[PDB]
RNA sequence: GAAUCUGGUCAAACUUGGUCAUUUAGAGGAACUAAAAGUCGUAACAAGGUUUCCGUAGGUGAACCUGCGGAAGGAUCAUUA
RNA sequence: CGGUUUCAAGCCGAUGGAAGUUUGAGGCAAUAACAGGUCUGUGAUGCCCUUAGACGUUCUGGGCCGCACGCGCGCUACACUGACGGAGCCAGCGAGUACAACCUUGGCCGAGAGGUCUGGGUAAUCUUGUGAAACUCCGUCGUGCUGGGGAUAGAGCAUUGUAAUUAUUGCUCUUCAACGAGGAAUUCCUAGUAAGCGCAAGUCAUCAGCUUGCGUUGAUUACGUCCCUGCCCUUUGUACACACC
RNA sequence: ACCCACUCGGCACCUUACGAGAAAUCAAAGUCUUUGGGUUCUGGGGGGAGUAUGGUCGCAAGGCUGAAACUUAAAGGAAUUGACGGAAGGGCACCACCAGGAGUGGAGCCUGCGGCUUAAUUUGACUCAACACGGGGAAACUCACCAGGUCCAGACACAAUAAGGAUUGACAGAUUGAGAGCUCUUUCUUGAUUUUGUGGGUGGUGGUGCAUGGCCGUUCUUAGUUGGUGGAGUGAUUUGUCUGC
RNA sequence: GGAUAGUGGCCUACCAUGGUUUCAACGGGUAACGGGGAAUAAGGGUUCGAUUCCGGAGAGGGAGCCUGAGAAACGGCUACCACAUCCAAGGAAGGCAGCAGGCGCGCAAAUUACCCAAUCCUAAUUCAGGGAGGUAGUGACAAUAAAUAACGAUACAGGGCCCAUUCGGGUCUUGUAAUUGGAAUGAGUACAAUGUAAAUACCUUAACGAGGAACAACUGGAGGGCAAGUCUGGUGCCAGCAGCCG
């Protein structure tokens, strides 16, 4: 089971959170004269199978952002963000009027030069410091093209080495 | 799991409060009279860590 | 495997490599020392008759000779029937000629 | 296997060998 | 009695090759070894069901087989006249 | 006693003798084991099962018995050495109830099966001479799927049990199938044995083709050999020793 | 041409070995831990490998010469006892065969076990040594199988209700196969026995006879088994337990 | 003959054809500086020797040379290569395999400390200097020496026993108790004086400095090889140990 759990067969990678069965199980036992090895892997044709068989929509980092904002300046932060899939959870009005936060998720795939995004909106102003915080669902179909998470995972496997699926 | 388990998996037992075995000499004055002066019994053979008598 | 014996193949004694012989029954060949060299002294006429012959035969007393097949068995050959006869280990020192 | 053989079987092992080797000069 | 300077000489090093040694990428090939244990047979060991072997030729799907010669580590220390 | 045998161990033939096959038969039966079989004889049992929707227990109905079809013990026959009637008519092992319901004579009823009254018996006493069968005698049919052979069937009459259809068994009449001595194969057997015949207890409330006992009738043919099969030693070989899977 | 005795040269056996040797054996393989006559050569676990390479030689095949990396705990040798052998002799036994009998296999029918089928047709046992066996001839019981219901037979320990009831019972019809209080309809009984949990057990014809005991079966009722000295061997062992009859 | 301090195929001319070799010439390798020695340790040996002494080499390479008795010096210079410094771009300066330090490499190795007082060395030299050399620091490279309590008493048990009508005193000697009690001790600190170039540390002590909580022994092992667990909980062919067996 550690395996399937730790290498999937979609993505080619881990993660989470399956039941998985079980039932019933015919041995014959024996002896065996058996796995760690027919059952050591028979569990992972079988898991891979019952990953396959439901759905898997697959998940995704996300890193939570809070920054450092101005008022009269930074509303170019909430379009640096309504961009990347981007919700911003809070807007925190500190004391100092030229002082503000956004406590924002933000996917992880999608903040690859985020601060750069972000530095050309806000004029350098604003200083990002995030951090990571939770998974966040997807609602793409894996084996389906055209598909937030399909093209994340055909991309992935891409990196990996095959086989396609 | 595969990877340590078993450490992980035992009960420990922590070390309980026994009194220091006296060292140098003295361990050895122990050791002399453990086996010489004192002398164990022997049903046929001697025997130097004895069992609590059963299967 | 050690020695079984001390001659083996026998005549072979001081005597580099020998001729050797074809077998009667396989035809394999088998050096003539090797060989199992018995003599089939049978008589031209076998016992059974032998009467019945020498009823309608002319003359008396007769020729009534004996063939001399000198045979010859390879080992195994022989031992599939023949004079061999797989002895005892310390029997195998003996080389008197059986029966008699 | 047996050994008679065990050399004739690396007999043509060698003879594919000079082929090879030949192949380049 | 300076710089300067004409031959020599020692000869670094470079240049552009040639050559030995040691290293080291190398597509490919062809091996050999470990093995969870799978196919195909079952060669050898019992006269292993064509006795094994060796040398050496040929052939094969693999063990292997088949000539020739040899050896028994043979399935025989034995047939007398 | 006689031969016979290094005139040993013994074997073979006569005599007598109840007995001359270890007198006949069993009973026990060594070393070492086998992964034989038994966790469904077991409050004999280790540990995995389970432990109240119990895989516990208990009731109630089924099911083990179903049938294209494979083999395996068995029974009945393929008849005239018989079948069917009568008649004659001789055994042995057994077994059997008082707190239950056993064996159950004798008498009446009923073609039967089976009822009923009554007994005798806790048993060399009664059942029981268990006058069992096959047998022996006189008749019917004579070698025709015939009176051989009884299967399949229908209906009833009984009996056990709370309950009988998936006939419990018995009896009644009817149905009359296959099968004219069985191929390849292979089982069992050497004397009161085989083969025939029945009895008998065992299980059983009820069921006998079953079984462990019993007695009746009683041969054929060896009284040897290693041809097959198996086993055993012995010598030999063995890269085997979880031992030719 | 022999006989007989002894002799130089050649080729091999017998017995004891007191000498060697791991032993088989060997009068050389002796005169070697009591280690030294002279000389040449070869080997240093197994494999990888007589391979790779490089020579060198060959018409070539191939030879001579000759590696490591890597790999591995054994590879051997000799013998001992086993087991086994489509090795050879010597036995035994109507579970072998002859000389015969009775048969079975065919026929029908019982009754085992397959196979199929089924809701279940419960399972064990599969050459002798599973297959009319489980004492197993099951109408329910037996009964383990299936369809359905019932019961606690939940020992003891600790706690939550502790009588303003802990819980037990319950005719009537629907309910229910059903004079099962099985319950839902009911509103009367019952008095701390228990019931709800958590430890813990108890039972289980559940599972595993390849976790075991006992009993059995089977090798085999075959004739095998063992030791004590004494010998032979360093030794495992062996001889005793054997050519014959 | 030439050169050299000098001998010489050291170099040059002319001449001769020698020279070495299976008693291994020549070649190659060396994770080779030689020797003294080291470890091992019956005898014979094997392997190691970069390394405290003695030779030899080298100062990034390879050359060439000045001065000088002595240099083919490199804490001299000239150059070329290799590496690199400092720049006002014209040009300058370099050579830790001295000491210390750092990088780098790597499994792998110390402080840019205090001194000439010793040891010696050098000079124009009693007088100066000396990372030669010494002094500490760091230092489980090695090696040497040895604390981790000792003596009581009372209190509960083992051993001798005057005698063993049953005991038991226990007159005599040993072991166990968070009893308790007196008597030391440098591990440490610290006036001092030692020590010392100055200090430290050592040896020596004024003054304090032990009572189980302190002023505390770890490492490995506990089936065999091989010394020693069939203890208590887990674990359950796994995880692991195991030189080998396992
Ligand atoms: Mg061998
Ligand atoms: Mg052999
Ligand atoms: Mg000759
Ligand atoms: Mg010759
Ligand atoms: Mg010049
Ligand atoms: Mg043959
Ligand atoms: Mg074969
Ligand atoms: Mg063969
Ligand atoms: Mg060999
Ligand atoms: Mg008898
Ligand atoms: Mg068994
Ligand atoms: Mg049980
Ligand atoms: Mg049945
Ligand atoms: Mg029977
Ligand atoms: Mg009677
Ligand atoms: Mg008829
Ligand atoms: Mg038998
Ligand atoms: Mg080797
Ligand atoms: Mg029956
Ligand atoms: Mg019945
Ligand atoms: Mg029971
Ligand atoms: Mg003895
Ligand atoms: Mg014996
Ligand atoms: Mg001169
Ligand atoms: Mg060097
Ligand atoms: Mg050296
Ligand atoms: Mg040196
Ligand atoms: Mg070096
Ligand atoms: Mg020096
Ligand atoms: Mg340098
Ligand atoms: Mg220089
Ligand atoms: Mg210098
Ligand atoms: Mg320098
Ligand atoms: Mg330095
Ligand atoms: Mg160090
Ligand atoms: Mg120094
Ligand atoms: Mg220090
Ligand atoms: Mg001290
Ligand atoms: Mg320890
Ligand atoms: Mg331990
Ligand atoms: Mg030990
Ligand atoms: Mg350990
Ligand atoms: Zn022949």
């Amino acid at each position: 089971f550690q395996w399937a759990t730790k290498e999937g067969p979609i993505f080619g990678e881990e993660m989470r959170s399956v039941r998985v069965n079980i039932l019933d199980v015919t041995l014959h036992a024996d002896a065996i004269h058996r796995g760690g090895g027919q059952i050591i892997p028979t569990m992972r044709r079988a898991t891979y199978a019952g990953f396959l068989l439901a759905d898997p929509k697959i998940q995704e980092p996300v890193f939570l952002v809070e920054i450092q904002c101005p008022e009269q300046a930074v509303g170019g932060i909430y379009s640096v963000l309504n961009k990347k899939r981007g919700q911003v959870v809070s807007e925190e009005q500190r004391p100092g009027t030229p002082l503000f936060t956004v406590k924002a998720y933000l996917p992880v795939n999608e903040s690859f030069g985020f601060t750069g995004e972000l530095r050309q909106a806000t004029g350098g102003q604003a200083f990002p410091q995030m951090v990571f915080d939770h998974w966040s669902t997807l609602g793409s179909d894996p084996l389906d093209p055209t598909s937030k998470a399909g093209e994340i995972v055909l991309a992935a496997r891409k990196r990996h080495g095959m086989k396609e699926e | 799991a595969r990877a340590g388990k078993v450490k992980s998996q035992t009960p420990k037992v922590e070390k309980q409060e026994k009194p220091k075995q006296p060292k140098g000499r003295a361990y050895k004055r122990l050791l002399y009279t453990r086996r010489f002066v004192n002398v164990t019994l022997t049903n046929g053979k001697r025997k130097m860590n004895p069992s609590p008598s059963s299967q | 495997m050690p020695k079984k014996r001390a001659s083996n193949g026998r005549n072979k004694k001081g005597r580099g490599h020998v001729k050797p012989v074809r077998c009667v029954n396989c035809s394999r060949s088998v050096p003539k020392d090797k060989a199992i060299k018995r003599m089939a002294i049978r008589n031209i006429v076998e016992a059974a008759a032998i009467r019945d012959l020498s009823e309608a035969s002319v003359y008396a007393e007769y020729a009534l000779p004996k063939t001399y097949n000198k045979l010859h068995y390879c080992i195994s050959c022989a031992i599939h029937a023949r004079i061999v006869r797989v002895r005892s280990r310390t029997d195998r020192r003996i080389r008197a000629p059986p029966q008699r | 296997m047996r050994a008679k053989w065990r050399k004739k079987r690396t007999r043509r092992l060698k003879r594919k060998r000079r082929k090879v080797r030949a192949r380049s000069k």
